[PDB]
């Protein structure tokens, strides 16, 4: 709740950011074939949920017609959305706090609320306005600018009204305050596109040749291989010292990283298959549950994923401490937290030259979950009549697969 | 330790300053919208609001306000007495200049107390206070157009005094003044011509 | 109207009449019997009876 | 229907955007939510006034525990009226010679009384011949004589 | 649960009223013809006709309306006191102006 002066966009986008990601989008494909000829469809309609906030597409119109600086008071931050039906809300206590600093500032002429025809009500949006236009009686230095609640007739809870005469009884002051604002109609379609990011965006793919499932087992079948993810598992079972342990730790990160990286792309082919095999949903539960026992000790059980975050830090804190103290680089590796992180993959492998002993192992569980899925998935190749080959996938996925088909997506 | 600083009381600060006005601009001359030097702050902030009831009140104890300013730094502002709602003795000014003339004259007319009480001394003695106070309006403190708009001195038989006076020894001299007030309050009013 | 503390002040005083606004003339009202009277023609209902 | 938009028995004016051949998307009105007042009923006076009435304040609080006397009324007087000036020449106040465009009065016996020099009290008095935008422009065709 | 909304006696509002219009024109001005902010609408509809029982009778004791007015929102319409057939004491501003 700070007022602020700027002088351009770039300088917005430094200290504020830019505009909120869009919840609500959809994609259709679908493949037909009319008298021996194919036909692609694709159908991206409008989206009917949108986010409320609109600041930064505001000042995207200012600059544009030829503002110079202003100041930007803030109300808070964003909030996420609940699902991919139900956006945030807008509270009319933080715009009414945002007023109140800006009384207490010599230089502005003009006092503008660009989020304010998200609010609830149309009673607190009118109650807003008259809020401005007795502060500039008050200060007697200031201008207002007004716009309706909405731009077609729209439905108060009891009645329809029209924009023009609800604005007319809303707005109830004498004219000693009435001289102080102007106001604008109707709305203005500009040519800006919304924000949206591709890693959310989920497609649905219709075609008559379904080869889903089997795209599906082809990678899956492909991933359990021993030059595959055998070769992972076996490898992981003063200043030249310190030099010599970080090439050690280095090569053990690095093998941890291709496991991770392997465990992402499975998720991306079980999810697939999920998501098409909508009929005999007795089967969907059983591809559903072995995929989160495989995912138990990559996130659930052990902390695999959270011990390769830690190591990372942990080695860059060994190369500054060599600057003043070697008690720095003991009490890290033996008391503090360097000795306990390597304990949870293996506890006492130190018992002989190989690793025995094996109280503790977080490994050698993949390959008994993994053709489980490899069998469970194999149920729902013959239940799958409809789903192509991109049902499923993740927009950002697809470019490597097919180049020509993301760049018409982005074009719709 | 040095990080540490003293809080004073602050009428020493205004004691230097009443000194440097009566040098710069004379002693008619209001001792406010004047900073003040060693200064950082005020220790307690008092708003636009809050200044109303010190600057006038029902009892008429008038308390002057340190305020500080955006662009201008910590001010002095407020020029009251504390018989703050009477019309002569409201500003600080008024009353020290009072206090100079009255002593000037008095010190001035100990040459005279046992002089032959007739026409002959009071015209010397009504000269002598007329050419003073000519010179005080030329340094602009008594307001007026021509100089018997701005005072008047009476002194004689038949004027200030009875025959019976002069027999118990008594010369009465009377004098006037019109003295320059500040301007506290400016209100400038707007409005619309035809064209 | 009243000033307490010191300082500058700003006034505006109303000398101008304002100006009066003429009203339409020629608005009728016809009253009488109609065909289905819907305030949306697809959906069957008389709501503007 | 923008006729009840820009004239209304309320006075509550609403401006409008609109499109014409040949000329693109356009705002078509300037007026405030007061538009049946012959003061304040354009946007452009209003906001000359806003800008008019804050400089003139804060060059005026150099003059705040000033003597309140004929040799401060003049230099007071004379601020003011060079400020206005400047402004009738650059177009923005009507008038064919200075006198027509502004006025400005201060003084014992044309603004303030005697009680008023006891109280603290300086009154100026400022009026100004703002120029007004041409709404609607009417042409008279008409007939005349060989 | 935040669609309901609250209703209160409209006393504290008009205490707000004075003190703005007191500031604007001076303790002398009536304060009616004047709006409410926060304000959706009246609780009761009041219509002319019996605002007329309301503002003058015989017993002298009349109460101030509260109505709404097509074009211009709800507004005060009313400014007397409860001794409303007095021609010294019936309005609220002359009254004030003594005190």
């Amino acid at each position: 709740l700070k007022p602020k002066r700027i002088s351009s966009l770039l300088d917005f986008t430094t200290y504020y950011g830019g505009a909120q990601n869009e919840q609500g989008i959809t994609v259709k494909l679908t493949d037909t074939l009319i008298e021996g000829a194919e036909n692609r469809t694709i159908n991206v309609p409008e989206p009917t949920f949108k986010s409320p906030y609109l600041m930064f597409y505001s000042l995207q119109m200012y600059f544009a017609n030829g503002g110079g600086p202003c100041y930007i008071v803030s109300t808070g931050v964003y909030d996420d959305w609940s699902d991919s039906e139900t956006p945030p809300t807008i509270n009319f206590s933080d715009l009414e706090s945002g007023l109140a600093v800006i009384r207490k500032e010599d230089e502005p002429t003009l006092l503008l609320f660009p989020d304010a025809t998200n609010l609830p009500t149309d009673d607190e949006f009118y109650s807003l306005y008259n809020s401005a236009l007795m502060q500039c009686n008050d200060l007697q230095d200031r201008f207002t600018i007004l716009d309706t609640y909405s731009d077609q007739t729209y439905n108060d809870g009891v009645e329809d009204l029209d924009p023009i005469p609800a604005l007319r009884n809303g707005i109830n002051l004498t004219k000693d305050y009435l001289k102080y604002g102007a106001a604008y109609y109707p709305f203005v379609q500009t040519i800006l596109n919304y924000q949206y990011s591709a890693d959310e965006i989920v497609i649905q793919h219709l075609s008559y040749n379904p080869n889903a499932i089997a795209t599906a087992l082809d990678n899956l079948n492909a991933v359990n291989g021993p030059t595959f993810i055998d070769a992972i598992l076996d490898d992981l079972r003063n200043s030249v010292k310190v030099a010599n342990f970080a090439s050690l730790v280095e090569s053990v990160l690095s093998t941890l990283n291709e496991l991770i990286d392997a465990k992402e792309e499975i998720n991306k082919d079980v999810n697939s298959a999920i998501a098409s095999s909508e009929e005999d949903n007795a089967i969907k539960t059983a591809i559903s549950d072995a995929l989160d026992v495989f995912n138990e000790d990559f996130e659930g059980a052990d902390k695999i994923e959270s011990v390769a975050k830690n190591l990372s830090d942990l080695l860059i804190k060994i190369k500054q401490a060599d600057t003043n103290t070697k008690v720095e680089n003991v009490l890290s590796i033996n008391a503090l937290n360097f000795s306990a992180e390597f304990e949870k993959l293996l506890t006492y492998d130190v018992n002989t030259g190989l690793t025995a002993s094996v109280t503790l192992d977080l490994f050698a569980n993949i390959g008994t979950r993994l053709d489980d899925i490899i069998a469970a998935v194999s149920a729902a190749e013959p239940i799958d009549v409809n789903n192509g080959k991109l049902n499923g996938r993740l927009l950002s996925d697809i470019e490597p697969l097919d180049n020509a088909t993301y760049n018409t997506i982005l074009l719709e | 330790i040095n990080s540490h600083k003293v809080t004073l009381p602050p009428s020493s600060s205004m004691a230097g300053a009443y000194a440097r006005v009566d040098n710069d601009r004379g002693v008619w001359k209001s001792p406010a919208n004047i900073g003040l030097n060693y200064v950082s702050k005020p220790s307690v902030t008092v708003s636009h609001e809050e200044q109303e009831s010190m600057n006038v009140h029902g009892t008429g104890k008038s308390v002057n306000a340190i305020r500080s300013f955006v662009g201008k730094g910590t001010l002095v502002w407020g020029a009251r007495t504390l018989a703050g709602n009477d019309n002569e003795w409201r500003y600080i000014s008024v009353r020290r200049f009072f206090n100079m003339a009255e002593e000037s004259i008095k010190k001035a007319t100990e040459q005279f107390v046992f002089e032959p009480n007739d026409g002959n001394t009071w015209v010397r003695v009504r000269a002598m206070i007329e050419n003073f106070l000519i010179l005080q309006w030329r340094a602009g403190a008594l307001a007026g157009a021509k100089p018997e708009h701005a005072f008047y001195v009476k002194v004689g038989l038949g004027q200030t005094m009875t025959a019976q006076d002069i027999l118990e020894g008594n010369m009465n001299v009377e004098i006037g003044l019109a003295v320059v007030r500040p301007a506290e309050f400016i209100i400038l009013k707007f409005s619309h011509k035809m064209q | 109207a009243t000033y307490k503390t010191p300082g500058v002040y700003i006034e505006e005083i109303t000398k101008f009449p304002p100006s009066v606004a003429q009203v339409e003339t020629a608005i009728p009202a016809f009253i009488g019997y109609t065909q289905f009277a819907r305030t949306k023609p697809s959906v069957d209902s008389d709501d503007l009876i």
